[PDB]
RNA sequence: CUCGAUGUCGGCUCGUCGCAUCCUGGGGCUGAAGAAGGUCCCAAGGGUUGGGCUGUUCGCCCAUUAAAGCGGCACGCGAGCUGGGUUCAGAACGUCGUGAGACAGUUCGGUCUCUAUCCGCCACGGGCGCAGGAGGCUUGAGGGGGGCUCUUCCUAGUACGAGAGGACCGGAAGGGACGCACCUCUGGUUUCCCAGCUGUCCCUCCAGGGGCAUAAGCUGGGUAGCCAUGUGCGGAAGGGAUAACCGCUGAAAGCAUCUAAGCGGGAAGCCCGCCCCAAGAUGAGGCCUCCCACGGCGUCAAGCCGGUAAGGACCCGGGAAGACCACCCGGUGGAUGGGCCGGGGGUGUAAGCGCCGCGAGGCGUUGAGCCGACCGGUCCCAAUCGUCCGAGGUCUUGACC
């Protein structure tokens, strides 16, 4: 029913698209062994800060 | 602290017991005089009997409509420490099941019904 | 209308307390399991509460949880089996604890969580 | 506890304990047939006899269910809505009438002679 | 004529001959944190704070602007012109006598986003021999060639609680000054448990 | 202009301006005593009810009312409803027509779509900036919100008055309508809080429970939050300019006149005073505190790296704040959540054993039992470990060291 009027160009498609734009992810090293951890977490190797009890089998 | 704390406080300090008459029972009509009043002071230990309906608790608590039978169907609600009471005696029973706003009794009571209880 | 909210949860009080339970039983069963984000916060405070009666520790209690989990094998598995292990904490034998990932095709963040030893 | 259009009580000098109100007589801008108010209304229920007949007076305000919240916390609800009718002045209708106390009444006032009027039981 | 406060809850109270209901208004006591002298800020005037939420916690600067004439370690702190700090330190223990006249306000509760329905009054537009929008709905927008268009300031849908404001007159019915305290039957202007302020005016010839 | 398309009525909902202003006031005038009318000029401030019948707005009628205005905007509103309407076929007759068919005669029914792109409005954020880099408190030019009014009572029947009749000054009191907050109180809710119940398949027969009996099967009550029909409050003063209209001093009209000159009176209206926004008012930022003038690079170093945790962001965890987001307090030197615990307020005496009845159940231990958001205890659990960005803070002039 309310299909626009043309496109305020490629110009436009950006200025949204744009304001959008994507970020990046969060992370600093495994408080075991190295790696990349997101806040609380554990992993694939250490996995843990008080009994992996996780990794490996 | 905070609120529970302070203002407990406060309003003890106000009603203090709403003059320890702690005599609730869920049934039991029974009867009261409130200071109530107008014209020339005439504050009149005015007594009602009505059968125990409900109640307001905390602070602020209120010895609900007890429902009577006038000669119409009158049912009287009033505040608990409410300085306004001075006589509070009970004469019916404290019975009854399933817990207050038990209108049933105003609504279809019925003398008979009621006395089924 | 909304906002100061308490409990909060999500599906259908009867799907949840479907799952809570179903949940508090599987984890019984393996002392951590694996969910997502707040599946596992509120299971937490669910079988929480659970572990609490197991904890009571009486015909009476028992009754009760069993009254909600439904089956012997684990109504004294916990209630004897660990129970024990635990009466004596001040609760939270709850630990729940966010995995490395989230499941796919979504991206779920999920986690392990279990009776806290 | 009010009303625009309504079916109310009475027990006056009544062709019927009952008449419809149209509305309020106080602030242009009714919407209240409230406790202890004056308000207009006709006839709804029948009449044996009486001088009363299937007109319209208006009159003063009595019971209501849904809160009589009064100055003193003082408070009352009666399973019933009902006013007394009146004639010009106020000054009410009938000798007698089936009902009694309670401030709200008496405070609003100008009609002791209901006041002393309906005591006793009922 | 000026207090500052932590809002307790309101509750209800005794007076005279009849009940009534009052609010829980408490204030330890600010203190003369700045002071606008005039000559400093010719809108002269008194800032202050009033209670102190851990210290272990506490940014440099703020120590420090304390450190000025220096007073205390809180949080709280807010500022008001045309008031003298006859003190330099200020609690209400007196600060705010009873049986007298105030005016007050505070942050406002957080409602949501509910359109002509919320936000505005009249509950929004009719229900039956209309569903297809089932009760309420948007009121109007303006008009073809009117101003030829959609207006430009009449109320709308949505957030219309994340706000703060104020209450003329209220009483200050009573003062409990050692725990301190004030009741006062207030529209307890925005939440309780959290912050307002009161202040006095009112030339009002009745 | 429009027939490659402009939806016509009536109504709804949200309305916005207008004055020849209805109620409001300010008024000179009266054939004005008072009171009350009526007669014009000034002024839109707020305000400018319910029903009835009629598809009708108009209208006539009921009841009030201070009052219950005229009208601008395609007779505002279909990208926002409604759709009785008059206006596609039916069929109806009444009426013309030789009849086909027809009547702006009428009456019964009669398939109104809408995933917003633009500018526009409502909100909320991401920039980048108001030439140190910062945490926080302000002042507002300028813009926004609300300015009504009853009736009674106060001085009231001494004003007028032959008499019958009625006060300006002014002063109260409550109320209605309405706007802003808010739960104590009042009442409304409460998808799990508690309690009662039939039917049913399940546990293990008995009880004691369990899913289904519509997104809680039924029912009776029920916080806390949110919420009226419940509660506080508000529409003021009062300050300055003025509309009609009233005057002072005074000529030009060697008597006179408010009248250019110069001065005053005066409206619920205009600026302020009242709250609510607000330097992205590039014309502020004003004040407070604080890290250093941060460190390396080709002088023009307004670029790099650490610089400072000066500070903050990130992730976490919490929030009557909340779509996301930003706002807000916290991260274990904590109480932040959930947990637990004490307590409130809920339900209405549990589960079992025990006591009277063939039994039905009744009584006892029981006002027990079980509990979600409400006051607050206590690291029981989970707020670990970390990371990154962020002065050496515009131009200009004058002054001091
Ligand atoms: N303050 C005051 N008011 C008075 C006094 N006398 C009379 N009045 C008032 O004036 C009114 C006239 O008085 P009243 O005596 O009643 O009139 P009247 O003389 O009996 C009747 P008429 O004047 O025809 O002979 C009364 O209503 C009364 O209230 C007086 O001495 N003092």
């Amino acid at each position: 029913h309310p299909v626009p009027k043309k496109k305020t160009s490629k110009a436009r498609r950006d200025a949204r698209r744009s304001h959008h734009a994507l970020t990046p992810p969060t992370l600093v090293p495994c408080p075991e062994c190295k790696a990349m951890k997101p806040p609380h977490t554990v992993c694939p190797e250490c996995g843990y800060y008080a009994g992996r009890k996780v990794l490996e089998v | 602290m905070n609120r529970g704390a302070l203002i407990k406080l406060v309003e003890s300090r106000y009603v203090r017991t709403d003059l320890p008459e702690f005599r609730p029972g869920d049934t039991v009509r029974v009867s009261y005089k409130v200071k109530e009043g107008n014209r020339t002071r005439i504050q009149d230990f005015e007594g009602i009997v009505i059968r125990i309906r409900r109640n307001g608790f905390n602070t602020t608590f209120t010895v609900r409509k007890v429902s009577y039978g006038v000669g119409v169907e009158r049912i009287f609600p009033l505040h608990s420490p409410l300085i306004q009471k001075i006589d509070i005696v009970q004469r019916g029973r404290a019975r009854r099941a399933k817990l207050y706003f038990i209108r049933n009794l105003s609504d279809r009571e019925i003398r008979r019904k009621l006395r089924a209880d | 209308r909304h906002l100061k909210s308490g409990r909060k949860l999500n599906r259908h009080s009867s799907h949840r307390l479907a799952l809570y339970r179903n949940q508090a039983k599987s984890l019984l069963t393996h002392g951590r399991i694996t969910t997502t984000v707040p599946k596992a916060k509120e299971l937490r405070g669910f079988v929480d509460h659970l572990i609490h009666l197991a904890k009571r520790g009486d015909l009476h209690a028992r009754r009760l949880v069993l009254r909600d989990l439904q089956d012997v094998k684990l109504v004294r598995k916990l209630f004897d089996e660990i129970a024990p292990r635990y009466r004596d904490r001040q609760g939270g034998y709850t630990r729940v604890l966010k995995l490395a990932e989230r499941r796919r095709g979504d991206g779920a963040p999920l986690a392990l969580v279990e009776l806290v030893e | 506890m009010i009303q625009p259009q309504t079916y109310l009580e009475v027990a006056d000098n009544t062709g019927a304990r009952k008449i419809m109100c149209i509305r309020v007589l106080k602030g242009s801008n009714a919407k209240y047939a409230t406790v202890g108010d004056v308000i207009v209304a006709s006839v709804k229920e029948a009449i044996p006899r009486g001088a009363v007949k299937e007109g319209d007076v208006v009159k003063a305000v009595v019971v209501r269910t849904k809160k009589e919240v009064k100055r003193p916390d003082g408070s009352a609800i009666r399973f019933d809505d009902n006013a007394a009718v009146i004639i010009n002045n106020q000054l009410e209708p009938r000798g007698t009438r089936v009902f009694g106390p309670v401030a709200r009444e008496l405070r609003e006032k100008g009609f002791m002679k209901i006041v002393s009027l309906a005591p006793e039981v009922l | 004529m000026k207090g500052i406060l932590g809002v307790k809850v309101g509750m209800t109270r005794i007076f005279r001959d009849d009940r009534a209901v009052p609010v829980t208004v408490i204030l330890a006591g600010p203190c003369p944190v700045v002071q606008r002298r005039t000559p400093e800020k010719d809108g002269y005037t008194a800032v202050q704070l009033g209670f102190l939420p851990q210290n272990p916690k506490r940014v440099n600067r703020p120590l420090k602007g304390h450190f000025a004439k220096a007073g205390v370690e809180p949080v709280r702190i807010l500022r008001e012109i045309r008031d003298f700090n006859p003190e330099g330190d200020t609690v209400t223990v007196e600060i705010f006598k009873p049986g007298e006249r105030v005016d007050v306000t505070g942050t406002s509760k957080g409602r949501g986003f509910a359109g002509v329905m919320k936000r505005w009054n009249f509950a929004g537009g009719p229900d039956s021999h209309g569903a297809h929008k089932i009760h309420r709905h948007p009121g109007s927008i303006g008009n073809r060639k009117t101003p030829g268009r959609v207006y430009k300031g009449k109320k709308m849908a949505g957030h219309y609680g994340a706000e703060r404001v104020t209450v003329m007159n209220l009483e200050v019915v009573d003062v409990i000054p050692e725990e301190n305290l004030l009741l006062v039957k207030g529209a307890v202007p925005g939440p309780n448990g959290g912050l307002v302020i009161v202040r006095e005016t009112k030339k009002a010839a009745k």
